């Protein structure tokens, strides 16, 4: 609680921290030996008769952090505040709490930029990461094509100078970020062909005639990819850009075209942004463990007039105020004398709006030169009407690298005030009491019944992304399109809502809407803990808050005999009735039965071992009647209904109690992932790329995950696993969750892979993009969906060619990289699919071939000498394509291998 | 800005032996700065036998500029050397060397070199700027044995730069004869803005140089009855003081210039003025007109044919000296030249005769402003009373915005506000009395010479700036300004507005005006 | 024409086969030019343009360095004739330097004699076509395409004031709709219109210093101006003409031949010149409209300019007042 400061006469800078209550000054110390090498080197130990005590009331009012290869929740934030609420903050101080970390950063108070000092419960904390999402657009217009200021072309200036600066920035701040670079534009006239019906839309002023056919165009560059030293994008781009208005002008309709539009003649721009929502409007379907920030730069080389119609708009405002993403640039330079961020409603004097939702900046290249003119010119042959565009201070605007070198995340505690009475309408509240019974889950009753998680209230996504068509050049996603009608339907008419729930005990929550700010009410486990994380998981989507030799953990045991059933494949007098003696006297030699103690399972033996014991000394194949006897007196599970147990390779976990439990639904915003078990062989995966060249279905967990000793409150996942035999074929592993700690979880399937490799075989998280459309409650609007054709050039011959397909893909197993039938888990199962080994590719077997795609889950670990480096997926794409399309002789000797028999 | 930041000498090769910077440190030439202090080679230096600088200032890159022109600088020809790197820098460079091997076309010791004295701008000069620094560097490097370290010269002419914009011209400024515009129009480009050899040139017509500079002299190493009858009027014996002083002796000009140097107090005043900022006026004719006693004939001529090639036969194919004669040919050197200058040159009894007949037939008059003088010279024809007299360019205080009684914006009689007989235009003494009133004495020619900055206000408004702001149509606004010269409240009603010079007002204050005026 | 170039060269500083090597296309550079010139050739100050003079005019030049191992520096150079402007070509050759620097840094492009070889072809179209239209449009490379423009680069412009009467020299119809800033087409329906508070709080409905830039940037381009038209004559009336007194003066200003007080004698002066050498428009009351409120073709251009082709009565009326 006492307050020591240390400079010393004429210093520059002041040191200041606190320990527990000197008045007597006797018994003291330096708190910390290694703040020498964070700080200010002189020697540690406890006497030198300088240090200050201070009263320092004093604060600090706002702090920041950033994150680095780590996923959080903001109430995980929340509680990081809790537990930083009456602390000391230095510069650059490394910092952690419930395993989690942060690293400080940018604090000011009031004029100045302070860099030791104490916070205590009245400041303002800013959270920000280094290891975030970043979606990149580039439009392109007819003015990329153009001249500008100072003797250049807008297509090198943008690209060449925006990109390396940003790029060179990152490299030296040393970030991580998943990147997508979308090139996109549009063209007109491109009314009626086939095979190209499905992709025009028309542009339709309601009172002047004018309405045309046109299309956008999009291009994707390195898809979904981390890597180190970037900034041969820029190459790629160059290469793009030229070879790019023949990509555009060659194809579709050959009958008057005209690419290449300006921004203020049309525009796609809007409804670029409303895709990157409907991108991060499913970012819960395959959650990442390392990456939290979610950012959408928009380059325009325009100006910053764009027209649009006002339903889009509407619909983009209700969803933006939901998560803050976008920012704009314009690398055009000369910024111009008016609101300079604007629209001209292209409805159905013009009608001017202004957005105030978007961070706007603009490009200015190094060469020093004065009199920047704000005009083009162009020679020729031959009932408010208060906002006009210009009274605003548009005066000077630079780029705020700050807000694109570290992106933020979203606002926890603002400011509004409650809804009184009078008008209101709407009200309802819930109290819960909960009983004693242990014999954790009944937290979800009141869960799905208070909100229902914007239950019957909603939230707006009328965006069908119904059509995709796409073209061969180059292998990532080139979809050319239309992007489908507007299902807009408006929701509550003259109508707010108000919620309240309580615990009669102690505890009471308020909950405003139209936007969720929250009113908490404060006054085995402690209650407080579960109104907490009853604010947790009300704040979760959108939370602002008002201001002023062995080892028997369950799973791991089942895991490694699952590792020993294949780690060795590759008596008296017999034919007796009695066996009980055997049947109690297995452990008079070593026999493996655990048969000493643990929790709910006292005497434990399970019955593969039995089946190796009395195949090492008994016949095989004549085990299940005999075990039948043997089970007709003794048990081991509940109550049979069965066969005698299940005999080889079958698969059960722990909680034997199930009979004599509540679920999740499909709409209520369930984060879950997919985990994927597959057979490695290595001795194969050197020269992949050396030298050589060419009873239910599911069954469900509601593990405990944890290993530590907190007394902080339960947590647990529902994992659905789905296996039955798994001789050669995948092992999935569904993992559905709503609740408490995430980077605990990551830890435990950091365990489980770590388990995997060595003592065993391989796992690995897996991307639930099936090879899926988007307008899905899975899917994703930038798959390729990479089809390759199978040529050939020679009753129930359907199942046939079906199974000599099956046939030729476990022979590309045989030959370097094995199959595996993803028989997944949601029922009925379509198509077949196939993961590939310890790789990142996908296939599915339906006119001439099949189709193919990738993982984008690796992410630069879960490795050993058989996983990443992208050119080895490269390599079995061009690898593919010539074992498939009838080349030199290889399809011919399949045939004479397969005909040889 | 006309400025200079860099001026500037360096050292890799010089041509010598002995006695400098070749082996020791730095030291050559009757200096010793050894053992290697502040390296004075560049401008900003205090200089003594012991001399100190300061390495601070230039606003971008330094010394690789510096070890960069080090040998940037030199060559093995002569002549000139401009040199525009980057963006915003100029090099201007014209040096020379003298070596020879005894032969002489003071010295103490064989100290010769490949010498790079050189100063610089930022790449927004003027022509003759340029031109001027380039024969200043000229100038400069012509000799100088004076063989020593002093480099005191070199900063004489930095401050004379850094301290002055606009750098020689006299207070001593003559005439105008018949031809001394034209002949000033020849050369135009010669030696240093110099209207010391102009006159010089002028006059004596012969080529000498008494070497003419600005303040420090370098070295390689008849009474005129034309001149007297065109400056008995004005200030002839200065002049002859300067022809004796350009015929005879050189280097003790300015100490024997500056002390040889109702109506008679306010005739000096005005000739003050215009020796500072008053202008001329003059007239001429022209004989052009073309469309479908001797009005018509000679004008169908004219309309058919130019008339010096038909009717300057006439006149000696018939032998006729008359009034007609002098309709022809003075009528013709006139609208051959197109001042007035000639019709009061050429005189007998025409001084009177060619504003008679130029008035009598339909030859058409105009009045006009003196052919093509520019402030850049020292005067137009010397002062007689027949002839009047305006001002245009001069930069002036204020009347009527800091709430004053004798307003004086600028309209019509410009400064708005024998008994003075000789000018017909009275701005003259409107302008002169709006300075001050002519009986003060020492003050009177005190602000004539302290108009510089104008008393310390500084100028914001030429008249438009009333209309500009307010309501104020121009009829309505003289109603007012010719008679707000008498109480307070009238000049008061429009000028009271600094509770609108509070501003906070973004479109006009018309209408809180308009209300506040009357009671 | 801008400026007129007439040689390109390509130099290195070359290890010990050849110290100083070079690549010309055609003056002829000989001996003596590049002994006069090679002290430029080698400074640690790189990626910077220096220009010189030199006998027959100026050279421009730009180096840059790389492949520190046997290292390189290498250098363009640019040369043209001095006595004229010659000031429209620097960003170019640094935007050369640039394209080069970026072809050897992603291609590997000189190291071998071969790619320099290849790159004479180059040149030869470089020389033709900044003379032919000051613009490249050339594929060098699957991904470089060189861009090249020249621009004029239209001198610095005055400070404009708000009293101020503008007039567009051209004509309105020589130029798209579609193509100008928004708040140039919120004003260019009213330029003509004379004053400067009338036309911004009569049609414009913006801000003053906005406006004043913007219409200084027109200046910087092609618009002039002048002093307001408040009739300050009235006696110049009496000699008959054929329309010429609203037009007349904004068209002789701009044209810049008299004093700022037009007075009530320099107009008639003007007017008899004009006249030999060649009911009322409310002639009482265009300035209480002075502030806001909430032949048979015109002729003053004919006689003007068919004049204006020649020079004499330029002479006659720039000697003016």
């Amino acid at each position: 609680i006492v307050e020591i400061a240390h400079p010393n006469d004429e210093y520059s800078p002041l040191l200041l921290q606190v320990k527990s209550l000197k008045e007597d000054l006797q018994k003291e110390t330096i708190s910390v030996d290694q703040t020498v090498t964070q700080v200010f080197r002189l020697r540690p130990y406890q006497d030198v008769y300088v240090n200050v005590v201070d009263p320092k009331d004093v604060t600090l009012d706002l702090v920041e952090l950033t994150f680095k290869d780590q996923y959080i929740g903001r109430g995980d934030m929340w509680r990081l505040k809790k537990s930083l609420v009456s602390t000391c903050a230095y510069i650059t101080q490394k910092v952690e709490f419930a395993g989690i970390r942060a690293q400080a950063g940018e604090l000011w108070v009031k004029n100045e930029k302070v860099m030791c000092g104490y916070i205590s419960e009245d400041t303002r904390v800013v959270f920000r990461s280094t290891s975030a999402m970043v979606y990149i657009f580039i439009q392109m217009s007819c003015e990329m094509w153009d001249f500008d200021i100072y003797g250049d072309l807008y297509f090198e200036k943008a690209v060449n100078g925006f990109l390396a600066d940003l790029f060179t920035k990152w490299k030296e701040k040393n970030c991580s970020h998943e990147v997508t670079v979308v090139l996109f534009s549009r063209t007109f006239y491109d009314a009626k062909s086939v095979d190209e019906f499905p992709e025009i839309n028309r542009a339709s002023i309601r009172q002047d005639h004018k309405g045309r056919f046109y299309e956008d165009f999009y291009k994707v560059v390195v898809q979904n990819e981390r890597r180190e030293e970037w900034t041969s994008l820029l190459v790629t781009i160059k290469k793009l850009f030229i070879q790019y208005p023949v990509l555009v002008r060659l194809e579709q309709a050959e009958g008057f075209p005209q690419g290449d539009n300006s921004t203020s003649a049309q525009g796609n721009y809007l409804e670029a942004i409303n895709l990157s929502f409907n991108v991060f409007d499913k970012h819960y379907i395959n959650r990442n463990f390392d990456r939290t920030g979610q950012m959408s730069v928009v380059i325009t080389p325009g100006v910053g007039v764009f027209e649009v119609d006002r339903l889009l708009m509407i619909l983009t405002k209700q969803r933006m105020i939901d998560n803050g993403i976008g920012v704009d640039l314009v690398c055009m330079g000369e910024q111009p004398l008016h609101a300079v961020p604007l629209f001209k409603l292209h409805n159905r004097g013009d009608d001017y709006n202004i957005p105030h939702w978007i961070n706007h900046s603009f490009y200015t290249s190094k060469s020093q030169l004065f009199c920047n003119s704000f005009t083009p010119r162009i020679k020729l042959a031959g009932t408010l009407s208060a906002p006009p565009v210009v009274p605003g201070f548009c005066c000077t605007v630079g780029v705020d690298w700050k807000s694109l070198t570290t992106p933020a995340c979203l606002p926890l505690t603002t400011d509004y005030f409650p809804d009184r009475q009078g008008l209101q309408n709407d009200y309802t509240e819930g109290c819960y009491d909960l009983l004693p019974e242990a014999d954790a889950q009944q937290v979800f009753e009141e869960f799905i019944c208070q909100r229902l998680m914007q239950g019957y209230q909603i939230i707006v996504q009328p965006k069908t992304q119904k059509p995709n068509p796409a073209v061969p050049p180059p292998l990532s996603s080139s979809p050319l399109y239309s992007r489908g009608l507007v299902s807009r339907n408006r929701p509550e008419e003259e109508d707010q809502y108000w919620l309240s729930m309580g615990r009669t005990f102690h505890k009471v929550t308020l909950k405003d809407k139209m936007i969720t700010v929250t009113r908490y009410l404060p006054k085995p486990r402690a209650d407080e803990d579960e109104w907490q994380l009853l604010d947790g998981f009300v704040r979760f989507v959108e939370g602002l808050n008002r201001i002023r030799m062995d080892s028997p953990r369950k799973d791991g045991a089942f895991f490694m005999e699952f590792v020993r059933s294949p780690r060795t494949a590759s008596l008296t007098s017999s034919s007796t009735l009695t066996e009980i003696l055997e049947a109690m006297k297995h452990p008079s030699t070593g026999v493996q039965l655990l048969s000493e103690q643990k929790g709910l399972s006292p005497y434990c033996f399970i019955s593969a071992e039995v089946v190796h014991w009395l195949v090492n000394h008994v016949e095989g194949i004549q085990t299940q009647a005999m075990a039948i006897d043997i089970m007709q007196k003794m048990l081991e599970e509940q109550l049979i209904t069965h066969a005698s147990g299940e005999a080889w390779r079958t698969f059960i976990y722990g909680f034997y109690f199930y009979k004599i439990v509540d679920d999740f639904a499909s709409f209520q915003r369930k984060w879950f992932e997919v985990a994927f078990v597959a057979e490695e062989l290595v001795h194969s995966e050197i020269p992949a790329f050396l030298l050589p060249w060419l009873v239910p279905e599911q069954r469900t967990v509601t593990l405990d995950v944890d290993v530590n000793n907190r007394t902080d409150r339960l947590e647990w996942c529902s994992c659905y696993y789905h296996g039955n035999f798994s001789l050669n074929a995948a092992f999935e592993i569904k993992l559905h969750w709503m609740a408490v700690t995430a980077a605990v979880l990551f830890e435990m399937v950091q365990g489980w892979h770590r388990k995997a490799t060595s003592c065993g075989f391989l796992l690995v998280p897996v991307l639930e993009g099936p090879f899926a459309l988007p307008s899905y409650l899975y899917g994703d609007p930038l798959r390729a969906q990479l089809f390759i054709p199978l040529n050939i050039s020679c009753e129930t011959y359907w199942d046939r060619m079906h199974l000599f397909q099956e046939a030729i893909a476990h022979r590309f197993g045989f030959v370097q990289d094995k199959y595996s039938a993803s028989a997944f888990n949601f029922p009925a199962e379509n198509k077949p699919q196939y993961i590939h080994v310890t790789g990142t590719v996908f296939l599915q077997l339906p006119r001439v071939g099949y189709n193919w795609a990738y993982n984008t889950m690796l992410t630069k670990t879960w490795r050993s000498s058989a996983t990443g480096d992208e050119k080895f997926a490269d390599r079995l794409l061009k690898d593919f394509t010539d074992f498939c399309i009838n080349r030199d002789n290889r399809l011919v000797t399949f045939w004479t291998s397969c005909l040889e028999k | 800005d006309n400025t200079s930041p860099i001026s500037v000498i360096l050292v890799s090769s010089g041509s010598r032996g002995n006695k400098l910077l070749f082996r020791y440190p730095f030291q050559r030439s009757q200096e010793h700065p050894a053992s290697q202090t502040s390296k004075p080679r560049s401008r900003y230096a205090a200089s003594n036998t012991g001399d100190h600088a300061d390495e601070q200032d230039g606003d971008s890159r330094f010394s690789d500029v510096i070890l960069a022109t080090i040998l940037a600088t030199k060559s093995e020809m002569c002549g000139q050397k401009f040199e525009l790197k980057i963006d915003n820098v100029r090099f201007v460079g014209h040096p020379t060397l003298l070596q020879h091997a005894l032969g002489q076309i003071k010295r103490e010791a064989p100290t010769m070199i490949l010498f790079n004295v050189v100063f610089a701008l930022r790449a927004n000069a003027d022509p003759s700027v340029i031109n001027c620094l380039h024969n200043l560097s000229r100038r400069i490097a012509t000799v100088l044995q004076h063989e020593e370290r002093r480099c005191q010269y070199l900063t004489r002419e930095a401050k004379l730069i850094l301290a002055l914009q606009d750098e020689v011209s006299a207070m001593a400024d003559g005439n105008e004869g018949p031809q001394s515009p034209f002949h000033h129009i020849l050369p135009k480009c010669k030696l240093a803005r110099d209207l010391k050899e102009a006159y010089d040139s002028l006059c004596t017509s012969g080529v000498v140089r008494l070497h003419i500079n600005s303040w420090l002299e370098v070295s390689f190493c008849i009474p005129p009855e034309a001149i007297e009858r065109s400056l008995k009027a004005i200030r002839p014996y200065h002049a002859l003081l300067l022809l004796s002083d350009e015929k005879s002796l050189l280097g003790e000009l300015p100490i024997d210039c500056s002390p040889a140097l109702v109506k008679n107090l306010q005739q000096l005043a005005q000739d003050a003025d215009l020796a500072l900022l008053q202008v001329f006026q003059l007239a001429a004719h022209l004989v052009y007109w073309g469309k479908a006693y001797m009005l018509s004939p000679n004008a169908s001529v004219c309309l058919y044919s130019p008339l010096a090639e038909q009717f300057s036969h006439q006149f000696p194919s018939h032998d006729l000296p008359s009034v007609l004669a002098k309709f022809s040919l003075p009528v013709s050197l006139s609208e051959f030249r197109n001042p007035l200058a000639p019709a009061v040159q050429e005189t007998q009894l025409i001084q009177m005769v060619v504003w008679m007949l130029q008035r009598r037939l339909l030859i058409q008059l105009h009045t006009y402003v003196c052919l093509m003088a520019s402030p850049s010279e020292e005067e137009p024809r010397p002062r007689e009373d027949d002839v009047p007299f305006t001002a245009r360019v001069g930069g002036r205080s204020l009347s009527t915005p800091n709430a004053l009684s004798f307003g004086s914006p600028t309209s019509s009689d410009d400064m708005t506000l024998a008994e003075l007989l000789p000018s017909g235009d009275s701005p003259l003494n409107q302008r002169m009395t709006e300075n001050l009133l002519a009986s003060l004495s020492e003050h009177e020619r005190a602000a004539i010479l302290s108009v510089p900055a104008a008393q310390n206000p500084e100028d914001l408004r030429m008249f438009a700036r009333l209309l500009h702001y307010f309501r104020g149509r121009h009829h309505l606004e003289e109603i007012m300004y010719n008679e707000n010269t008498r109480r307070s409240q009238l000049l008061m009603l429009f000028d009271k507005f600094r509770s609108v010079l509070v501003v906070t007002t973004h479109e006009d204050p018309v209408i809180a005006v308009f209300q506040a005026l009357l009671p | 024409s801008g400026c007129r170039i007439e040689c390109i060269f390509f130099s290195e500083f070359h290890p010990t086969l050849g110290p100083k090597i070079t690549y010309q296309v055609p003056l002829f550079d000989t001996v003596q030019v590049y002994i006069i010139t090679k002290p430029e050739l080698q400074n640690k100050l790189i990626t910077v343009t220096a220009m010189e003079k030199k006998l027959i005019g100026c050279p421009v030049c730009i180096e840059h360095k790389k492949y520190s191992r046997n290292a390189l520096l290498f250098n363009l150079g640019f040369v043209c004739d001095a006595q004229a402007k010659t000031c429209a070509l620097e960003p170019i050759v640094k935007k050369l330097a640039g394209y080069l620097t970026t072809l050897e840094l992603e291609s590997s492009f000189v190291s071998m004699e071969e790619s320099k070889q290849k790159l004479v072809p180059i040149m030869t179209i470089l020389l033709e076509e900044l003379n032919a239209s000051g613009r490249c449009t050339l594929p060098i490379d699957e991904s470089n395409t060189i861009h090249l423009k020249v621009i004029e680069q239209r001198p610095d412009p005055p400070v404009a004031q708000e009293y101020d009467v503008p007039v567009f020299t051209k004509d309105k119809e020589d130029f798209f709709n579609s193509q100008w800033d928004l708040t140039t087409q919120q004003i260019l329906p009213y330029i003509d219109g004379f004053r400067h508070i009338q036309k911004i709080s009569a049609e414009a409905d913006v801000e003053l210093n906005l406006v004043r830039i913007a219409i200084q940037n027109l200046l910087y381009y092609g618009v002039v101006t002048l002093v307001s038209i408040l009739q300050y004559s009235n006696v110049y009336c009496p000699t008959p003409k054929v329309q010429d007194l609203v037009d007349d003066k904004s068209l002789q200003e701009a044209c810049l031949s008299y004093v700022t007080k037009q007075g009530h004698k320099r107009a008639s002066l003007r007017d008899v010149f004009q006249l030999y050498c060649s009911q009322f428009g409310l002639m009482k009351n265009l300035i209480r409209r002075l502030q806001k409120y909430p032949y048979t073709g015109c002729h003053s251009y004919d006689e003007i300019c068919c004049k204006t082709g020649m020079s004499y009565h330029e002479l006659d009326e720039r000697l003016e007042n």
